[PDB]
């Protein structure tokens, strides 16, 4: 027998599963974004993606840390934007508002600001119903909703809003996988098992009970959840069939400005030009329809009896929420889970301009007014449901960060070791 | 190192939840990332039989009932609705290092 | 380059001819245009999320790049991709006979077959051969 | 499996006997070993160990230097040889399987040591008794 | 619930023999150099930078990759007193790194500048036959 | 204290000879390329900027080194090939320049061509000498 | 004994910013300080150090 | 000593010590005093040997 010698061979295509710390990738000015930050290694495009011959490599996608990656970093990308603007501690005072349906934008009129110390500034002001309290111990007279709550801040007018789809790239000696099953339930294996080094396009777009801008599964509509008859996992609705919105702010909305910290002017709606006309959205009223008895049949794959019941989801909460043009827009949803299964839908909307976190505790991010009038379509991809436990079917709550579990669900990290050793029969002749 | 447990006797009939608990004087956390506290069980005349490997798992032909717990020094193991053939003692034995000590067992009746 | 991860060990060094697929190469082709100098051109504006987290990435790249060319190097085995050594294999680590680790067996498995010995065949290169040898070439430069 | 032993009985102060308790299917080589001494009307103590390429072997302090155990993972036995007797040995031994599996010895890096695992039981083979008197 | 005794070597093991046994150890002062709240951040590049300068001087004098070498560069006997076999055989390594302290620089220049920039100009020109 | 004149040409000494002349000094401008001498006396006592000139000089070293790997010429610093030159780089010929210009006129003529001339080392002298291993 | 034998009261308007309001605390003694010209009034002891 | 619900900052809930339950012990530290008594014995059997 041969006296078998080590042999040290460099390059083996060998891996584990890792942890890491990630970097942007825009695809394309001045740098004044929230989420773009156009301060980002620019991308490549290369067509780098290799394809495996052997794999069955399980995934997850709810144990995958790239997705509670990203809740502590877009957390952290728009607070640092927002820390350097002004406060808005003065203005919580004692409000006198009247109206000019019914009476829902306020003239309110507080009268102190103080630039200075001695004198104190009487002031014009145009509020929302959501954004105002009532007082209880005189005639009508208001205040701010989160006054006691936290430092309602407000953001500089001078940034941006817009999503832009950010390429995470791993670092360099790790790997990122991808599977490329079209029937894959979010959490088995796979077989065709492609490696690329950074992934596609991500828009960080932030919305309720919808998905925007999204991505397209194909050939069919998928529904994923971990443990289905459990009411806790919530199940996720990706599509096919891009379904189209339109919505709008009728209005004009000139702001003025109003001079409160000493270099730092206070943004406010100055007046209104026109006709109050409330915002809304619509929605083909014929591709709604048939998208819903799609969802339904893969429904009764996994709930095949008892049949699939549509009934609608507190002003934050139960509302469906979006951004529209660095504008926030809640908007009354109730039409389109009616139905059950055995022309243009006109969708109402409400506009608030104290936004909240996340966690929405802690701070209180105040939206300024945008001159003009604002229009956005948006493709309708991804839907977010949950069950009760025949089988009725609310939307969901607001857990932000089940948005891109939507959108990482065929991506591992893996840590390339290209090091290892063999037996062989030759020895180094000393 | 020095660990005890009480009580002693628990002479009990069946059909209500108890529980025993193991203290410990040095506290147990290897550093593989778990507590080497193995609780089980003889029967009188019998060489004894595993109940629950770790404070979290348990072992094969075991009843839902048993649950145990605790932090690095505080052991406890709960016997829900307990069973009318629980009867012998209960050793609560430590595997930290050596010598790997045990209780007294705890006899029930 | 993970080409041949589902092939087999005796015919995935047949495509290894190739510079481990151009491993290395990808690396330099990389920091050249990583070091693109638009960092440079803007002082990244600010310090920013990203660039904390850039830095905290190309360290890692510097790393794990030199843990694997300084093994290497104390190996006798600077820079080349297939070498022997003098350490005789021992079969206490791997009962496993000649085809059924070559013809018959992936890599990842593999690994796991023997990332317990793993260390031990480190000091037993080292401190047996590359220690060792280099006493005895100075012994013959001795005369 | 089938686990019991052999060369239990009744012998005087100051002799020495040697037990054998035989395992039935499992590798034996794979897994280490120990011993235990139920007293009488009394708890239990940890005798002795062994690993499981039968290189590392730790005793209890009392009967520390008496004893002596070995493997043959060829044989699948295991020996608990004793001397020294004194009558307050005489209890029940049983011999005693580990729960998980153990692997190879370690080998930390910085410093040239090897490391062996030990956790604990599940398996009690039913035991002999060895009682000393006169 | 482990241990056992000491088998090859330890770290900085032979930091008390002397330079005959020491010799064949070090490789275990080679392997650990470099593997091993900002705070931390900032040593994890100052070992690889002085990782770096370690490595780049035995790039420099023809002896990258070996953990030993020889050169022609003749040892002066103005820069030791010490006889041969005292060296070899009595005196540590951290008691010789003082008393070479200062002719440190001296050594380092009289290596490249001397020696492997010379067996360059040399090696390039004995070509054209 | 008292310094007599330098008799082994220091920082960026030669740039001044000939190409012929210079290389002399080639160890001299390898050495403190990476961290200058040090500086920094251990002083932390009280940021982010400081440390990406710190990371920047590695990644300028390590360009170099893994480019000089690819090149078959790690631990060198003057290395031969297989390479022949292509007169419309430059056609000037030997003595026009060896022993009569410096370096930064050869770099100011030949920096047209410089990626060029790296696709041509990288292939025709380790990616073909690959192809001889057998 | 000298120690737990005030409780306090004092006007504030910390976050509403509109109205004062007096309160009730618990305060020992080494934190505080009779005040001049004043019968029975106290302040805490670091005011007018840093924050 | 008790929870307790002082006046709101911005944002930020201040506290002050909530009520005691209705009597008054004062807090006092309580060591064994002859372990103390035999250790500053044997601290001079250790503190002399020098002069
Ligand atoms: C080992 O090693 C070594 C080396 O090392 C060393 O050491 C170390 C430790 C360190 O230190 C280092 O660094 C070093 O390097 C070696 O050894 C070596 O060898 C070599 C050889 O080559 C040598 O060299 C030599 O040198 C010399 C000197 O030089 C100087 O000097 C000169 C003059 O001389 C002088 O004269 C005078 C007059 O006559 C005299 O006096 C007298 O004396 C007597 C006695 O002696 C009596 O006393 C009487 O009475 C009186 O009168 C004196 O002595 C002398 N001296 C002597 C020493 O001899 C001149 O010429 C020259 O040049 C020099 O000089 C100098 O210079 C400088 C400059 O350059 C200067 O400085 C300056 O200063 C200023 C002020 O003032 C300012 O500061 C400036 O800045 C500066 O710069 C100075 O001053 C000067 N000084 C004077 C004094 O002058 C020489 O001479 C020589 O030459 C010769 O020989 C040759 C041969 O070949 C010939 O060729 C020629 O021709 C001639 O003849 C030589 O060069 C050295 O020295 C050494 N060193 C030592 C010893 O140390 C070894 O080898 C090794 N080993 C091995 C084995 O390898
Ligand atoms: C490399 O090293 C690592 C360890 O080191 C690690 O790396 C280092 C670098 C360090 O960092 C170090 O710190 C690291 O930890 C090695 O890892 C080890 O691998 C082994 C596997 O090879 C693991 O052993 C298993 O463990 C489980 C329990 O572990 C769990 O938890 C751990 C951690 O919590 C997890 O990691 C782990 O995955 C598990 O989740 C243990 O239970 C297993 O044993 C059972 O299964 C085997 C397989 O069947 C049984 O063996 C069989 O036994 C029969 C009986 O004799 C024989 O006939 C068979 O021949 C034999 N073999 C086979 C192949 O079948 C084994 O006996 C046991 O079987 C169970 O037995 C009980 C009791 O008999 C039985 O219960 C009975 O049930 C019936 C019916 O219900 C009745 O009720 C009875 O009364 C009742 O008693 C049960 O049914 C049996 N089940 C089966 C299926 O048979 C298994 O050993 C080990 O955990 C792991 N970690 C450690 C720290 O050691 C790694 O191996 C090394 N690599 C290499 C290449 O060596
Ligand atoms: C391939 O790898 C193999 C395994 O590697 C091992 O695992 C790796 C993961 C890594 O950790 C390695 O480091 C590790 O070694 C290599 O195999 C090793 O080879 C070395 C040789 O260099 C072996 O070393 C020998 O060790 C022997 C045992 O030393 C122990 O025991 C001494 C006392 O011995 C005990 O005596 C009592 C007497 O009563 C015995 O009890 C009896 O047992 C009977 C059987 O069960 C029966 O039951 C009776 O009832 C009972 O009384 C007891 O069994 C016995 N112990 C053993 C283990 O047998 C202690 O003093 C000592 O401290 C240690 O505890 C030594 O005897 C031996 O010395 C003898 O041999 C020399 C050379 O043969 C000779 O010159 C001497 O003069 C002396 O006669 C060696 O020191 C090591 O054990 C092996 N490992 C294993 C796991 O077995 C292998 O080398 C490698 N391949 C190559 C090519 O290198
Ligand atoms: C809020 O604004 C209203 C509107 O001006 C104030 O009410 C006026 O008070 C004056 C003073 O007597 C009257 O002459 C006006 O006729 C009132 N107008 C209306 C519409 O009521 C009111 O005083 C303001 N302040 C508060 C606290 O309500
Ligand atoms: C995208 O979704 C559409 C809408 O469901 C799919 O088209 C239908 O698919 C079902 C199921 O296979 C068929 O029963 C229908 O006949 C299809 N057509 C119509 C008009 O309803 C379509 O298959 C999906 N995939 C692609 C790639 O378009
Ligand atoms: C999915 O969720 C259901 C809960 O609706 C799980 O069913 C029960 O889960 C409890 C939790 O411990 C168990 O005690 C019951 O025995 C389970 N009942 C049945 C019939 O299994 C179910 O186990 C979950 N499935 C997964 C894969 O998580
Ligand atoms: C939403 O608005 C878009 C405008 O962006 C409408 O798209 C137009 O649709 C008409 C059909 O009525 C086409 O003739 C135009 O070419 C389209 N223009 C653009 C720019 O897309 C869309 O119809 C609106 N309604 C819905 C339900 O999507
Ligand atoms: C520490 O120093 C002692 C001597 O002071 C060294 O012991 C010598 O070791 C060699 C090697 O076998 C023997 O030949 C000598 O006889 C030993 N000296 C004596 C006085 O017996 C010891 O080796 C040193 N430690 C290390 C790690 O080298
Ligand atoms: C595994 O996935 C690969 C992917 O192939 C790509 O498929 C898309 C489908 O739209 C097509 O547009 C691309 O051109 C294809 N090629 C590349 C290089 O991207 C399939 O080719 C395999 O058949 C899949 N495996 C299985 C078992 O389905
Ligand atoms: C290797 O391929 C096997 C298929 O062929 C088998 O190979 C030999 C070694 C025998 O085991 C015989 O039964 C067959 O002809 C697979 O069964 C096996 O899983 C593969 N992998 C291994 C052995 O690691
Ligand atoms: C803060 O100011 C103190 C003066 O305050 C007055 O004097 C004392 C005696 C009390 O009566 C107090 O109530 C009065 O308001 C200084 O005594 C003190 O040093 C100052 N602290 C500083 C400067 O840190
Ligand atoms: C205070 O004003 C409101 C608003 O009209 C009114 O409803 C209320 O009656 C007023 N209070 C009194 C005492 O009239
Ligand atoms: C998806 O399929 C695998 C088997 O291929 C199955 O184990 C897994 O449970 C499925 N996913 C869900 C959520 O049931
Ligand atoms: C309802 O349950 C029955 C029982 O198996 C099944 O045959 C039938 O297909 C189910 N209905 C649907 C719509 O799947
Ligand atoms: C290099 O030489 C070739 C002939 O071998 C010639 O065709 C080519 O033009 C030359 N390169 C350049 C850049 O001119
Ligand atoms: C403080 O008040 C008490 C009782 O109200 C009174 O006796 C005393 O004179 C007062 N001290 C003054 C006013 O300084
Ligand atoms: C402190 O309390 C413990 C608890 O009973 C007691 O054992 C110890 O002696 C006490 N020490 C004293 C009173 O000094």
């Amino acid at each position: 027998a041969e006296q078998l010698w080590v042999t040290v061979y460099y390059g083996v295509p060998v891996w584990k599963e890792a942890t890491t710390t990630l970097f942007c990738a825009s695809d394309a000015t001045e740098v004044h974004n929230v989420w773009a930050t156009h301060a980002c290694v620019p991308t490549d495009p290369n067509p780098q993606e290799v394809v495996l011959e052997n794999v069955t490599e399980n995934f997850n996608m709810w144990k995958n840390n790239m997705v509670e990656q990203m809740h502590e970093d877009i957390i952290s990308l728009w607070d640092q934007s927002l820390k350097p603007c002004v406060k808005l501690t003065p203005l919580c005072v004692t409000l006198n508002c009247t109206d000019l349906e019914g009476g829902e934008i306020k003239n309110c009129s507080f009268n102190i600001t103080t630039s200075m110390r001695d004198k104190v500034q009487k002031e014009y002001a145009l509020f929302y119903k959501l954004d105002v309290v009532p007082i209880k111990n005189d005639n009508t007279s208001y205040r701010l909703i989160s006054c006691n709550t936290s430092v309602i801040t407000q953001a500089c007018p001078k940034v941006s809003f817009e999503p832009i789809p950010i390429h995470y790239c791993a670092p360099a000696g790790f790997a990122i996988l991808k599977c490329n099953d079209k029937k894959f339930n979010g959490t088995g294996p796979c077989t065709n098992v492609s490696t690329v080094q950074c992934t596609h396009g991500i828009r960080p777009v932030v919305s309720t009970q919808l998905l925007l801008n999204g991505s397209l599964a194909e050939e069919e509509v998928v529904i994923r959840s971990a443990n289905f008859t459990d009411n806790a996992k919530i199940i996720i609705v990706q599509l096919n069939k891009s379904v189209e919105i339109n919505c709008t702010r009728p209005n004009n909305n000139t702001r003025k400005s109003i001079h409160i910290g000493p270099g730092r002017a206070f943004y406010t709606t100055g007046e209104i030009i026109g006709d109050i006309r409330q915002a809304h959205c619509n929605i083909s009223g014929t591709k709604w329809n048939d998208t819903l008895k799609q969802i339904v049949v893969k429904l009764k794959e996994q709930f095949g009896n008892k049949t699939i019941v549509f009934n609608h989801s507190d002003p934050e909460i139960v509302m469906h929420s979006f951004n529209c043009g660095g504008e926030f827009f809640y908007c009354n949803s109730t039409q389109l889970f009616n139905s059950t299964w055995n022309g243009t839908i006109v969708l109402p909307c409400r506009i608030k301009q104290i936004v909240n976190m996340w966690q929405e505790v802690g701070k209180a991010m105040y939206a300024p007014p945008i001159k003009g009038q604002i229009r956005c379509s948006s493709n309708i991809t991804g839907l977010i449901l949950i069950r009760d436990g025949t089988e009725i079917f609310r939307p969901g709550g607001g857990d932000m960060r089940d948005n891109w579990r939507s959108e990482l669900y065929k991506y591992k990290v893996v840590k390339i070791e290209p090091l290892g050793i063999a037996p062989t029969k030759a020895k180094r002749r000393v | 190192i020095v660990m005890t447990q009480t009580p002693l006797s628990l002479s009990v009939t069946p059909g209500q939840p108890a529980s025993i608990s193991c203290k410990s004087s040095e506290s147990l956390r290897q550093s593989n990332g778990k507590t080497s506290l193995y609780w089980y069980r003889q029967k009188p005349g019998q060489s004894p039989q595993l109940l629950v490997f770790e404070v979290s798992n348990r072992f094969s032909g075991v009843s839902d009932r048993f649950v145990g717990s605790g932090s690095g020094t505080d052991f406890t193991l709960r016997i829900s609705r307990v069973e009318a053939e629980d009867v012998g003692f209960y050793y609560c034995m430590q595997s930290k290092d050596f010598p790997l000590t045990f209780g007294g067992g705890t006899k029930v009746d | 380059f993970l080409g041949a991860a589902g092939s087999t060990m005796g015919a995935a060094s047949m495509t290894l001819t190739v510079q481990a697929r151009l491993l290395l190469s990808g690396i330099v082709q990389q920091q050249n245009n990583l070091l693109r100098a638009i960092e440079a051109q803007q002082h990244l504006l600010q310090l920013t999320v990203w660039g904390i987290k850039q830095l905290q990435a190309r360290v890692l790249a510097v790393e794990r790049y030199l843990k694997d060319q300084q093994l290497l190097g104390i190996w006798g085995c600077s820079g080349k991709l297939i070498c022997t050594t003098a350490v005789p294999w021992n079969t206490s680590w791997s009962n496993k006979s000649y085809n059924q680790i070559w013809n018959n067996m992936t890599w990842m498995e593999w690994e796991r077959e023997i990332d317990n010995y793993t260390s031990l065949i480190y000091t037993l290169i080292e401190d047996s051969q590359n220690q060792q040898e280099k006493n005895e070439q100075e012994l013959l430069e001795l005369d | 499996v089938q686990l019991v032993e052999s060369g239990g009985g009744v012998v005087q102060p100051g002799k020495s006997v040697r037990l054998s308790c035989v395992v039935s299917d499992f590798p034996f080589s794979k897994y280490p070993m120990y011993w235990v001494r139920q007293a009488p009307g009394k708890g239990l103590e940890w005798v002795a160990a062994i690993s499981g390429d039968a290189w590392h072997v730790v005793y209890s302090n009392s009967v520390q230097g008496r004893f002596l155990v070995s493997r043959d993972n060829v044989k699948n036995t295991l020996y608990l040889e004793m001397n020294s007797l004194k009558i307050e040995d005489t209890a029940v031994y049983r011999c005693a399987r580990m729960f998980q599996e153990s692997g190879p010895p370690r080998l930390d890096r910085w410093s040239g040591r090897n490391y062996y695992y030990y956790s604990g039981m599940d398996v009690w083979g039913q035991g002999t008794t060895v009682t000393v008197s006169s």
